[PDB]
């Protein structure tokens, strides 16, 4: 048991990993959920793991797009992340 | 061939697509944990796909 | 070497500071494979900018599939109509 | 090489049988069927779908629908 | 109704002035300048977009594309 401890080289791990766990993960992360990233304090600009607001933009894009609550949900994060006060959208018309 | 999964791919009534997943390599055949992470994964394709059509109309 | 399934999957927690751990952030197998395909899914939407692209993207789509299944081939076929008969011609074949 | 599909003639097809030609556009109608459960892109024009009148003419009593049958 | 606005019984403009109307249009010419810019979507249509009918005919030697200086 403890002698299969040849893994402190990474190359069988992770590879044994991404053949029998990554369908998993990549199942759950791309169902219905809620993102988990506190929206209070204005923290670090961002991490890398922290960026799951890609597969949380990325979980409306299934099916009877609005167009109007898809660009207020961008927008409600895109003034978290500029640390705004204010976004508005105005329209192009021709007469 | 010895193993088969396929799916189409819709427009509202409409079909645009089929897409096949032909010979799985260690398992006698496909589990039932796939056919979930299929269509999961698919979703991003369909919209592509029916974008494409569209455009075409 | 082989592999010994056994039942053993505790060696698959927090890990100290290793190689191949790049990102900043990163503590945890799931944190590098979610990542990772993160970032693989902002490419190939940064590609649908202009002019969509339905046979470059649809490959690429593809040959990730092809890996996440373990399978050995993909294929896509489409669909059109002569005089009022339906059929299925062939776009993209033997993808690996 | 081959394209992949090894034929470089021309198309190829498993079945055979005598051809099957389509018949002419003779009567046609501004009506359409009353819509089913799912809806995807171009599938809202006006005109395009129904019987080209309001509801409400073909069924008067649905215009105050909201009211019950108190009254 | 606090309508986001603080305006409601009709739209309100920065300035106004005499009101000015569009002109007809009475040639209605064929061709088109050569196209310049990004694509985006919904180009690409084959009768629109062009001058005339082909390029062979506006550049007969263009025929030649792929020879060389020499021949």
């Amino acid at each position: 048991e403890v002698e299969k401890f040849l893994d402190s080289n990474v190359s069988f791990a992770k590879q044994y990993y991404n053949l029998r766990y990554r369908a998993k993960v990549i199942s759950d992360l791309l169902g219905p959920r809620e993102a988990a990233v506190d929206f209070s304090n204005y923290h670090a600009l961002n991490s890398v793991e922290e960026s799951e607001i890609i597969f949380d933009l990325l979980r409306d894009f299934q099916d009877n797009l609005q167009a109007e609550k898809c660009v207020f949900n961008v927008m409600k994060k895109l003034c978290f992340l500029l640390q705004a006060d204010r976004m508005s959208l105005f329209m192009y018309r021709a007469r | 061939t010895r193993n088969i999964l396929a799916t189409p791919i819709m427009n509202g009534k409409d079909v645009v697509a089929v897409i096949m997943a032909v010979n799985k390599l260690d398992g006698p055949c496909f589990t039932s944990e796939d056919e979930d992470v299929f269509l999961k994964y698919l979703n991003f394709g369909t919209l592509n796909l029916k974008i494409y059509h569209l455009s075409y109309l | 070497a082989d592999q010994y399934f056994g039942r053993k999957l505790s060696p698959e927690d927090v890990a100290n500071a290793c190689e191949d751990g790049c990102p900043e952030g990163c503590t945890s197998f799931r944190e590098l494979c979610q990542v990772e395909e993160s970032a693989a899914l902002f490419e190939l939407v940064q590609d649908m900018q202009e002019n969509v692209n339905m046979e470059r993207v649809v490959f690429k789509i593809l040959r990730r599939l092809c890996s996440i299944l373990h399978a050995d081939r993909c294929s896509l076929f489409m669909y059109r109509q002569r005089n009022g008969v339906a059929e299925l011609a062939t776009r993209l074949f033997s993808v690996q | 090489i081959r394209s992949a599909t090894r034929v470089m003639g021309g198309p190829v097809t498993p079945r055979k049988g005598p051809p099957k030609f389509k018949q002419r556009q003779t009567r046609q109608f501004k009506s359409k069927p009353p819509k089913k459960g799912v809806q995807g892109f171009g599938d809202d024009i006006p005109g395009m779908e129904g019987l080209g009148t309001d509801i409400t003419v073909i069924c008067p009593w649905e215009a105050f629908n909201h009211l019950e049958l108190h009254e």
